[PDB]
RNA sequence: GCCCGAAAGGGUUGACCCUCCCCGAAGGAAACACGGGCGACCGUGGAGUACGAGGGGAGGUGACCGGGGUUGCACCGUCCGU
RNA sequence: CGGAGUAGGGGGGCGGUGUAAGCCGUCACCCGAGAGGGGAACAACCCAGACCGGGGUUAAGGCCCCAAAGUGCCGGCUAAGUGUUACUCCAAAGGGUGUCCCUGGCCUUAGACAGCGGCCCGUCGAGGUCAGGGGCCCCGAAAAUGGACGGGGCUUAAGCCGGCCGCCGAGACCCCGGCGCACGGACCGAUUGGUCC
């Protein structure tokens, strides 16, 4: 089935050219994902919104 | 064109993602070059950068290597090191690059794009510096 | 005379028959056995080589005398039976060479003489009792220093097992 | 590793505020208030109801080492706004007597040697010095400044040319933070 | 339930053989033994077959001898 | 209009294929699903309008890229050009 | 890409291009559904399907193709005899 | 029976000699007389032996950019740009409370520093102290035109150790179609043979 991979390139990708609309919520994120993206499946969205989630957290923390 | 904010970006990466964009055909920009990072120790870097600024062939300076005091040309030079510099190919990408100290107003009023791959936080050694930096150390103007 | 390092290793067949030889040299060593060689001692110290090696009866010679004037000044011939097990039988010779001939009938006329030895095999030994442990390695490294290659050294008890590192542990 | 948690711990004495601001420890007291910026990657520094906690959760020598000295330099930030550090100073010579005198931000020291030149320390901000004859007083705040303007007023008076069983003359700390020095 | 497991065994290093036992926290033996094998590599540079385990026995969490699973396990 | 951008011919670092080329399409969910896309073809406009056809053959690497035929092949004026699938 | 292209070469008894249909060597996917693995991934079904070098056939538009000279891009390539 | 060429060999492994480089032999894998795919480029190190046009799968090795394919996974180490070197073509004896590990003894509820008080107690009252051995790194460590991990550059790595999962990559291997050669055969020529199987 559908792999991490191509979520991680994807969300990646979508943070690299937004990274002013995600937050720290799952949901919010979510929200923006369905909005600025064209996919076409919950499951790859609210996986996409996942990462996005963890890419926020490490670059506003870090070690 | 893709306008990135290098505040907080190790250099040589950035510099890798930017390089294949360039050869798949993007125009890019870069602001605030003078805050990118290089890891390692202090002297390390300080003298890398000496020596390669005192480079010069010995017949003719006005022929010869000419590396970089400033912290833009210095990451231009970075970008062109990961190309392929002798092909028409290679110098239309090249040209297809600008960077720039500072944000000037021309592109004041604008979301900056970052790079996830390249960022601060994927550190853990706090041993790091500045290009600024840098290039204060080789005597160039910003 | 000319570095060690030239008779360092062993990848010579032997030579060491004298009825052959000619203009063999004598040995510059006579004293192998050192102390009191009557006297029951508990413990025994010996060197042992880290691997194969090829001795000059000068480095032997320099051994001994440091050793048993280290030995005589700290622990008394009254103790301290000192023993160096390896004899020199090998043969080193030299080519003639350096008007001259070069490399034209290259077989080396005879100058000295070596001691050889092979892995984890004993070469000198130290017959003391607890009370002089101490100087016991003392002598032990300072004939380390003076050895073309590396060695350990162990200790032994009567009946020859090793009780190195009980021994050491409780100083 | 060393252990799994380490955590050391600071009691807040009598009318002392001690706040975090993200890497900084603002530490007000009845005299003064302090600012100091302490961060190592995975130390964390916060306040409980009446305490000052640093924390590391999986700490090797080099944490540990870097966190009891945390813990020390926030000790010495209350001990300070709570009561103040002070060095002493002793003057001596063999001939030549020398004139030890304050001017704004720096001591002035003149007939060192004989030389018609004189010498000059620099006092940090936040110190005041006092001279009563053979006898220098540095009082102040903050240990690292006190200290500083101590080691300045001293680094000015050393020799390198002559041998110093003869020539002793000069300026020598005799007292840190309540301290002797000893040989 | 998670248990705590002990092991011991031998490693050998440039032909010198050296006996161990070791503390550790799992669910099962096989992880216990992946992360032993892990563990010596690193830190002796030593291969798995140069590596023997005579056992692996659950113990309880108060009788043991490494800071670090103590405090883990109280 | 369901386009991909040419990247490179196909080879090793030292030599290269001229008649095979990889593709990259810019859809996301061509890209999650690169090989609904194995037996279509795909075209080139040229400075002067004509037509050059290939075909897509198999997935190449897993981040998406495809591998396409050509023959006749594209010239070195198209490695970082617009292709029109259909 | 620009230029030449009468004859000796093909071609209105149809050049080139477009659309659909059948067979098909070696080889050979994916979405999706159910499970194993900390994980990168894998197994079962989809499926020997879609596709596939070539081999054949049906309908449309109607005029060049092959060849030659010079040049642009990509990659390769350190002359001949002894 | 007839026609020759060869009477300077070299790389790699083994042996005698030699300070060594080299000299002399030996084996008979390679170069010579051997294309192609890799090692940055390399006569002989690795894969691999070549009629022509095509379609596929692997090998050596590799997957941050140059450059096709992973900014791949798990556990650990290094802070010196050490390193980023299979070989061709890489500095040691001796040292290091630098860090990560293993083992074996000795003291402990008042121990091992400092301290109130001249082997003693009231307090700082919780674990400490000696021996061996291992991994990585550090010191030892100086050269001449300006400069070499192939370069850019890289620090929970794009380095090292112990393992793992996918992908890329030859003229090698599988497959379709064509040319020739050797051997045998059938039929057929007004001379050294021809058509086909």
């Amino acid at each position: 089935n559908i792999k991490q991979t191509f979520i991680k390139r994807t969300a990646r990708e979508l943070f690299d050219r937004y990274p002013d609309k995600f937050t720290r919520d799952f949901e919010h994120n979510k929200k923006m994902v369905a909005e600025l993206t064209n996919v076409t499946s919950k499951t790859i969205r609210n996986r996409i919104a996942g990462y996005i989630t963890r890419l926020v957290r490490m670059k506003e923390e870090g070690k | 064109m893709r306008i990135i904010n290098a505040e907080g970006l190790i250099l040589g990466r950035l510099a890798s993602k930017v390089a294949k964009m360039l050869l798949e055909g993007e125009e890019v920009v870069i602001v605030n070059a003078e805050k990118a990072i290089i890891t390692g120790n202090r002297e390390d870097i300080f003298a890398k950068y000496k020596q390669r600024t005192e480079l010069r062939t010995r017949t003719n300076p006005r022929r010869g290597p000419f590396y970089p005091k400033r912290s833009d040309e210095i990451v231009r030079r970075t970008v062109r090191g990961m190309l392929p510099w002798k092909t028409d190919r290679g110098r239309k990408a090249f040209k297809r690059l600008k960077v720039y100290v500072g944000v000037p107003k021309e592109f004041e009023g604008k979301e900056f794009e970052t790079i996830s791959e390249a960022h601060m936080s994927r550190l853990a050694t706090p041993k790091y510096v500045t290009v600024g930096e840098v290039a204060k150390f080789l005597g160039g103007k910003f | 005379l000319r570095p060690a390092k030239i008779d360092r290793d062993v990848d010579k067949p032997a030579y060491t028959r004298r009825e052959y030889i000619r203009g063999a040299p004598g040995p510059k060593i006579t004293i192998f056995d050192m102390g009191n060689l009557s006297a029951e001692f508990e413990y025994e110290v010996s060197l042992h080589a880290e691997q194969a090696m090829q001795i000059r009866q000068n480095a032997l010679e320099a051994i001994r005398i440091q050793v048993n004037r280290y030995l005589q000044k700290n622990v008394g011939r009254s103790n301290y039976h000192f023993k160096i097990r390896v004899y020199p039988f090998q043969v080193l010779r030299e080519n003639p060479m350096a008007y001259g001939n070069g490399m034209r009938r290259p077989f080396g006329k005879p100058i000295g003489l070596a001691a050889r030895v092979r892995k984890d095999q004993k070469i000198l030994t130290v017959w003391v009792n607890g009370q002089h442990l101490k100087f016991a390695l003392g002598a032990m490294h300072r004939a380390k220093m003076k050895l073309p290659y590396s060695a350990y050294y162990r200790i032994y008890d009567k009946e020859g097992n090793d009780v190195t590192t009980k021994v050491l542990s409780t100083m | 590793p060393v252990d799994a948690w380490i955590r050391e711990e600071i009691e807040i004495p009598e009318g002392v505020e001690v706040t975090v601001e993200g890497n900084t420890v603002k530490v007000k007291g009845p005299k003064g208030e302090l600012q100091r910026e302490l961060k190592y990657p995975g130390v964390q520094i916060f306040t409980e109801d009446g305490k000052v906690v640093i924390y590391k959760e999986f700490p090797r020598k080099k944490d540990v080492a870097i966190v009891r000295t945390f813990k020390a330099h926030i000790n010495n930030m209350i001990k300070g706004v709570t009561e103040g550090f002070k060095y002493r100073l002793k003057v001596v010579y063999s001939h030549f007597p020398m004139t030890v005198k304050v001017q704004g931000d720096e001591v002035v020291i003149e007939n060192f040697l004989g030389e018609k030149n004189p010498r000059r320390a620099k006092i940090l901000p936040g110190v005041t010095v006092k001279v009563k004859g053979s006898e220098i007083e540095v009082e102040g705040i903050d240990k690292e400044a006190v200290g500083q303007t101590a080691a300045n007023i001293e680094q000015a008076t050393r020799i390198t040319k002559w041998d110093r069983r003869v020539f002793q003359d000069g300026i020598y700390i005799v007292e840190k933070a309540g301290k002797p020095i000893k040989f | 339930e998670v248990k705590v497991f002990r092991v011991k065994g031998t490693f050998e290093r440039l032909g010198k053989k050296q006996p161990f036992t070791k503390e550790y926290r799992a669910l099962k033996e096989e992880h216990v033994r992946e992360l032993v094998y892990s563990d010596i590599g690193s830190k002796h540079r030593v291969p798995r077959t140069k590596i023997w385990i005579e056992s692996i026995e659950e113990i309880k969490p108060e009788e043991a001898e490494d800071p670090v699973v103590r405090r883990l396990s109280l | 209009v369901r386009k991909a951008v040419v990247l490179s011919y196909v080879g090793s670092h030292e030599h290269r294929d001229p008649n095979r080329v990889i593709l990259k399409p810019l859809d996301v969910n061509d890209r999650g699903s690169a090989a609904r896309l194995i037996g279509r073809k795909v075209v080139w406009r040229t400075p002067t309008g004509r037509k050059l056809v290939g075909k897509i053959v198999r997935t190449h690497g897993t981040r998406g890229e495809v591998k396409a035929v050509f023959k006749p092949g594209l010239p070195g004026q198209a490695l970082g050009d617009y292709v029109e699938i259909l």
